[PDB]
């Protein structure tokens, strides 16, 4: 966490700083995105 | 005209050779997607002047 | 799914959902098997590096020479009528004698 | 033309002209004859 | 660059996954040609104003 690394989790492939975030996900929603519509956050699929 | 917006997706599905035809399609729409950005900044820009 | 002995008729073809699993596509190079392979919407090199959610694998036989008709697009007495893919379809194709 | 008995050589190549009349491609679909079939310019399904 | 400038002739010819490689051909011409239009006449408006 806090670091920049290129990462693929669950199938997307993306490069960022990975920090834990305080939205509140619902249980099936994983892949969060930005106004861009670039991947704003995911969901660790080993320990959620 | 891509099949992805996202370059690291395209790059993860189609092979080099093929990536490099839909890559070539999000740069020209990028590019004209710029363009038209700075094109209206440099009349916006004489507006402000 | 690949290795069964006796596939569904193209007529009336059995849908074999592929979930909850680990799909190593590198043994399809490993031994010989598959005469024709090839990937329209993706790399089969890559299948590995990058994996794919809901995988459904449609098994039939049809004639020789329409190996070449059957594609997304493509047209012929089976496409055009018995079994058809989408245009904007996403997949590989698989065949073998 | 298509099920004619004998075919002009490719050397020198018969040119058919066909009009005036009613042509129902349709035909070729209904009985298996054409072992490579494919239309570079227009659809083989839009020809009727 | 497309066979022809009518879309009514491209979609009665060609597949719809054929056609939409030649209508990217007249969209492309077409928004360059629109794009142009509107940078004139951001650049003739600011002549005019
Ligand atoms: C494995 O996956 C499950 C469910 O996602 C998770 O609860 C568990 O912590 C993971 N690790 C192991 C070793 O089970
Ligand atoms: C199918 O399985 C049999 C029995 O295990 C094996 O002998 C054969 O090599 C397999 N063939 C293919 C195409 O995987």
């Amino acid at each position: 966490k806090n670091k920049c690394v290129n990462f693929n989790f669950n199938g997307l492939t993306g490069t960022g700083v990975l920090t834990e975030s305080n939205k509140k996900f619902l249980p099936f929603q994983q892949f969060g995105r930005d106004i861009a519509d670039t991947t704003d956050a995911v969901r660790d699929p080993q320990t959620l | 005209g891509a099949i992805s917006s996202v370059l690291n997706d395209i790059l993860s599905r189609l092979d080099p050779p093929e990536a490099e035809v839909q890559i070539d399609r999000l740069i020209t729409g990028r590019l004209q997607s710029l363009q038209t950005y700075v094109t209206q900044q440099l009349i916006r820009a004489a507006e402000i002047r | 799914v690949f290795n069964a002995t006796r596939f569904a008729s193209v007529y009336a073809w059995n849908r074999k959902r592929i979930s909850n699993c680990v799909a190593d596509y590198s043994v399809l190079y490993n031994s010989a098997s598959f005469s024709t392979f090839k990937c329209y919407g993706v790399s089969p090199t890559k299948l590995n590096d990058l994996c794919f959610t809901n995988v459904y694998a449609d098994s039939f036989v049809i004639r020789g020479d329409e190996v070449r008709q059957i594609a997304p697009g493509q047209t012929g007495k089976i496409a055009d009528y018995n079994y058809k893919l989408p245009d904007d379809f996403t997949g590989c194709v698989i065949a073998w004698n």
